[PDB]
RNA sequence: CGCUACUACCGAUUGGAUGGUUUAGUGAGGCCCUCGGAUCGGCCCCGCCGGGGUGCCCUGGCGGAGCGCUGA
RNA sequence: GUGUUCAAAGCAGGCCCGAGCCGCCUGGAUACCGCAGCUAGGAAUAAUGGAAUAGGACCGCGGUUCUAUUUUGUUGGUUUU
RNA sequence: CAGCCGCGGUAAUUCCAGCUCCAAUAGCGUAUAUUAAAGUUGCUGCAGUUAAAAAGCUCGUAGUUGGAUCUUGGGAGCGGG
RNA sequence: UACCUGGUUGAUCCUGCCAGUAGCAUAUGCUUGUCUCAAAGAUUAAGCCAUGCAUGUCUAAGUACGCACGGCCGGUACAGUGAAACUGCGAAUGGCUCAUUAAAUCAGUUAUGGUUCCUUUGGUCGCCACUUGGAUAACUGUGGUAAUUCUAGAGCUAAUACAUGCCGACGGGCGCUGACCCCCUUCGCGGGGGGGAUGCGUGCAUUUAUCAGUGGUGACUCUAGAUAACCUCGGGCCGAUCGCACGCCCCCCGUGGCGGCGACGACCAUUCGAACGUCUGCCCUAUCAACUUUCGAUGGUAGUCGCCGUGCCUACCAUGGUGACCACGGGUGACGGGGAAUCAGGGUUCGAUUCCGGAGAGGGAGCCUGAGAAACGGCUACCACAUCCAAGGAAGGCAGCAGGCGCGCAAAUUACCCACUCCCGACCCGGGGAGGUAGUGACGAAAAAUAACAAUACAGGA
RNA sequence: UCCGUAACUUCGGGAUAAGGAUUGGCUCUAAGGGCUGGGUCGGUCGCGGCCGGCGCCUAGCAGCCGACU
């Protein structure tokens, strides 16, 4: 789509600005160095996890998971749990090895059905050679007779 | 866009004929490759089906075949010589199919040397014991020797061809299509096929 | 025009699904698969029409996607499956095992079977050919593709299938003096004995086909397909046995039959 | 021949009005190639730090730099 | 073909029966579809062809050539039937 | 008034009205295209002395149309009056 | 039911026309009680449109720190419903109209041994690995402009989004190098042979060149095989992937798996098709007799582009191709066909109109995404028109359902429902002015009311 | 230079009708010609001088020259 917008540079003819400061010298505006919201949610991988506390892939990880108190809800301050992804589980590794025991087979299979290619197709080559004998005869009855 | 169609032009019988529709978009053009020599660069292509054209824009490089003994090696496209459809391409130096060219000699010539054991383009004694000596040895004589010697009376190599060894840089023909695929195979040229490209080159010389 | 079809009209339709004009304006289109769209079956039209079950499309989805139904061994729970012919659609609850095969007037008729003989079918061969590193192949007309034929197996023939894991068993060939079936045309419906193969180099080759009661008749051989031994089917078949016997004969038979067989 | 009514014909005016097919000039925009490189990152070039081992580098905390090859 | 209350239409419908039959019988035909195109039979009618500065046939017979595997067991090369 | 022929100029079977009758009937008139009638566009199937109509006469390319003639019986396996 | 009547004359017989006669389809005039079916802004303007609807979607199985409910159970991460947002799929079907268009579309008929294909079905699926990186939505909060389905800056957070990149496997096997060693023979040479360290490469599909000739055809430069190299480069492919329930077997004291699904992938075949080709067939006009061609007309040779074959395009050559058996040019109240009316037999006329195919979305042109579009209820420009406006700028396409203006001889309700038929989707659950259902309706078609009866009389009759 | 050109006519013309585009420097390409040799093998003497049949570029080669468009 065409749209119109106004380019980088800056004169009068604006309306507002958007300012980032990056450091503070000494005077600590008060409407800006007072107060401060903290970060409002945690990380939720595992990797974030131990990027954070340093826990180096030797102890756990769940026991060591940010609760979100439950303040002002009404009645209870309950406490909850975000769910954690790229973890490791019985469920991820039972996958894993079915899939990959699975895929051990598919050439294993394809091996125990190479067996059949031994077994079928080149049992019926070692039969059709006990038959080609009317052949061989009917073109010795050409040749010999 | 760029068509292809058969309905812009007059029948069998010189007569027009009217658009009863409109372009379509299964019948296009596209704009012309035309690729040069130098360093590599090749654009994508994405076409009907999903499927993948690129487009090469430049190639130096090609696979090239001596095709009488059977051996392919990769060599570095140095200039065009002749082409028979149009004459300006050879001009601005155009890779397209069966267009010929030079090519560098040297992957040839070390197979050889490898394979019959013989001094493949006469220098008179600059060439002669670098290292052809240090080719030429019989460790275990009499198990090999009788090999290499019934790989004796198969090269007779042809005079032209050596010629071309002798100077550096030997000619070679383009079977493949670049805008299409993106590489540069061929063939090397030899018996009348060779006559008669070079009768062209030199009477172009005049 | 600039894309492919979704619906169907109902005055579009083939004339053996039996459709009534003034009930509604479109026709069930049975979906992508690997028999026809003229000649199949869809699993509405066999079930809420025939059968009659169910008096409409939902209640056939209420029990098509409860795991009842079966084709062919495989279950199948897209209500707009594409049947084929001489396939077999066992329920199963209350042991039905139908077949799907033709009339003598060509619609499809219901032929109920055995438990047993409900667990095979027979398949005519359309090419063969050899894939990678020798491997020969082997493909039916219901797109089933099947690696290691026996060597003495050529297009057009018959295969009895295991129908578990393929597992061709108990092949024939093409050749005079054994039964036939059609599948198209005008003959539909008919066996007969094949009797002669007349072949054209560069169009349609032919057969001279002759019923038992006399008649004498011919078709293109791809409408043909290969049922016998000779005289000897392998499966159960329908009444009638394919005769068309012609409009007289029918006129005697159930004017006679008419207040006297009851 | 004379009066009366109607239809069409020629007719100066380099007549006029609708359309349509095209020549020659100017030629918006999209697409392709050749360039261009606001901007946002690393191996880093080093100097300030550690842990690990063996004086070595691989990983976690501090500032500059050729605007190198990339990565856009 | 079928008493939609007849008909126009439409493809449905009918049976025994305490109602038990937890069901039974059924139907959803057939024809036409000019002309070109395909397939097999018949050969009157209409058009064309064949031997005239001669040609068909005869283990036909000589002979100048290539000569593929048949025999030369496997072999080296030639004529070899 | 009247599709056409025609009615009305002091006795109007035709105008304006009333009685009476006729036809189709929940339908009937009016206008305009279009079929049959049309053997008045004619292959089936017209006409061409005088009613409309055969070039002033002759040659001539494409087109259309073209003489007679080449195996007939007598038999054979049969079924009837 | 293969049919006729009046009129030229003072009378007759003939040519010959004018008028009557029966149907059918559009309009109007007069009239009207029942009931079953039932067409309807095509003809003139493919002229213009206010207002309102017609395309969206969640399973046991892609992402769940909403804190909106309240499970339950604690705190070993997450029972469970679950708005919003990200991701994947559909929006190219359907519906509407007939302006164009004259061997063109289209009907039958045959070919792709000259090509593409989402999905379905079946086959094959040989030191991130006991799991790597950072990226932004939903959310929190500061705002602009009158103006819209306008958006920015700041702080966090996920994947089947976007990237990255292992293990497994036998020196097992194959081929060409071959150090070395041996046997027999040779006076040696010759020969006739064996084992063999170290090497390099070693597939599926890609590109090219050569060699011999498992399976098939009327028809191979086919399928398969062998050798040398290449990667169509990291904007080449696959070797190799994430989720849900049921519960577990273990020479066993933690491993190897199988069982049962879903999703995706590289190649082959099928299925839905699509697109380029072959043979034959069309209305009127000669006051339309020559036409086409170095501004490709007709062939050849080489290539570019193209999913493939082809003057489709580019260079170099040749001078050809059509025509009285009607080319060429022009007109059409010309979309085509299956078909409709009339009809002794033969014919004449209509066919926009519910089925198939084609074309188009105000007139023209160019494109993004996608398997598929030169899309139009997708984008961008010029022309014609046209709505807001704070005068700076922004938004548009009823030949889709109802409705309106104009136009004219001439053409219905801003109604109710997804219950039937079918379609789409992540789906037994959600949506559908496609579709059904009532309303106006003497376009038209079928059945059928508006009196029956017995005495009183006689006009009279047998 | 390349296209395109009406009325009217004594059919000769009108016609340079009218009306449009291009026009440089430099680097390249293609086409357009001539003369000479082909009578060579043996016989024969001093590169040449006589003889019988050969191959004749018999589908046009090689060599050397030259100005213009
Ligand atoms: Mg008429
Ligand atoms: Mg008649
Ligand atoms: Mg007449
Ligand atoms: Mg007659
Ligand atoms: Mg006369
Ligand atoms: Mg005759
Ligand atoms: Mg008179
Ligand atoms: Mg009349
Ligand atoms: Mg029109
Ligand atoms: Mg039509
Ligand atoms: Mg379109
Ligand atoms: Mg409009
Ligand atoms: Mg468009
Ligand atoms: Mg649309
Ligand atoms: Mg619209
Ligand atoms: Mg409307
Ligand atoms: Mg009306
Ligand atoms: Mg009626
Ligand atoms: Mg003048």
């Amino acid at each position: 789509k065409r749209k119109s917008v106004r380019g980088c540079i800056v004169d009068a003819n604006l309306s507002v600005l958007n300012l980032v400061i990056v450091k503070k010298g000494e005077k600590d505006i008060p409407g800006l160095t007072d107060t401060t919201v903290p970060r409002r949610l945690g990380p939720k991988r595992a990797s974030r996890i131990r990027k954070l506390f340093n826990l180096s892939k030797e102890d756990d990880v769940r026991q060591y998971v940010v609760r979100k108190p439950l303040n002002k809800e009404g009645k209870k301050p309950r406490t909850k749990a975000p769910k954690i992804q790229r973890l490791v589980t019985p469920r991820v590794l039972q996958h894993k090895r079915r899939r990959i025991a699975l895929k051990k087979q598919r050439t294993k299979k394809n091996k125990e059905e190479a067996a059949e290619y031994a077994k079928l197709l080149a049992k019926r080559m070692k039969e059709a050679k006990e038959k080609r004998q009317e052949q061989i005869a009917k073109r010795r009855r050409l040749s010999s007779l | 866009g760029i068509s292809r169609d058969n309905w812009h032009k007059r029948r069998k019988t010189g007569g027009k004929r009217k658009p009863y529709h409109k372009k379509r978009k299964y019948e296009l053009g596209r704009p012309a490759a035309n690729t040069k020599i130098g360093p590599r660069r090749i654009h994508t292509v994405r076409v009907r089906g999903g499927n993948k054209k690129y487009r090469a824009l430049r190639l130096d490089v090609g696979n090239f075949s001596w095709g009488s003994e059977c051996c392919t090696r990769k060599t570095r496209i140095i200039d065009v010589v002749y082409n028979a459809s149009n004459n300006e391409l050879v001009r601005t130096k155009t890779l397209v199919k069966n267009c010929i060219v030079l090519i560098d000699s040297t992957p040839y010539r070390q197979w050889y040397e490898s394979h019959y054991a013989l001094p493949l383009g006469r220098k008179k004694g600059a060439k002669l014991t670098p290292e052809e000596e240090e080719i030429l040895n019989k460790k275990r004589s009499k198990k090999i020797q009788k090999k290499y010697d019934e790989r004796k009376k198969n090269a007779k190599i042809s005079s032209l061809l050596e010629e071309q060894f002798q100077q550096g840089k030997l000619l070679a023909c383009i079977a493949s299509r670049p805008g299409q695929c993106g590489r540069a195979d061929g063939y090397v040229l030899e018996g009348k096929e060779l006559e008669f490209y070079l009768r062209k080159i030199k009477a172009r010389k005049g | 025009a600039r894309g492919p079809k979704k619906h169907l009209k109902r005055v579009a339709a083939p004339k053996h699904w039996m459709l009534d004009k003034l009930t509604g304006v479109f026709a069930p289109r049975p979906s992508t698969g690997p028999h026809k769209l003229r000649e199949c079956l869809p699993l509405i039209i066999f079930l809420r029409n025939k059968l009659k079950y169910a008096l409409t499309g939902d209640e056939v989805k209420k029990i098509c996607m409860q795991r009842f139904i079966k084709i062919d061994g495989k279950v199948r729970a897209d209500i707009t499956y594409p049947a084929g012919f001489m396939d077999v659609i066992s329920i199963d609850k209350t042991g039905e095992n139908f077949r799907l095969i033709y009339d003598t007037k060509g619609r499809f008729a219901v032929h109920r079977i055995t438990p047993e003989e409900a667990k095979y079918k027979l398949c005519k061969v359309r090419k063969i050919f050899v894939g990678t590193k020798g491997i020969p192949h082997l493909v039916t007309h219901d797109a089933r593709t099947i690696r290691y034929p026996d060597p003495l197996i050529k297009m057009n023939d018959t295969i009895q299938i295991d129908l578990e894991t393929g597992k061709i068993t108990d092949f024939i060939k093409f050749d005079t003096g054994n039964l036939c079936m059609v599948t198209g045309g005008a003959n539909l419906g008919r066996i007969g004995v094949i009797t002669n193969r007349e072949r054209h180099p560069g169009s349609f080759d032919v057969v001279h086909v002759k019923d038992a009661n006399g008649n004498s008749f011919a078709t293109r051989l791809s409408n043909i397909f290969v049922i016998g031994k000779g005289n000897k089917p392998w499966i159960s078949l329908p009444r009638g046995k394919g005769i068309r016997l012609t409009i007289a004969e029918e006129r005697d038979k159930r004017l006679a039959a008419k207040q006297s067989s009851g």
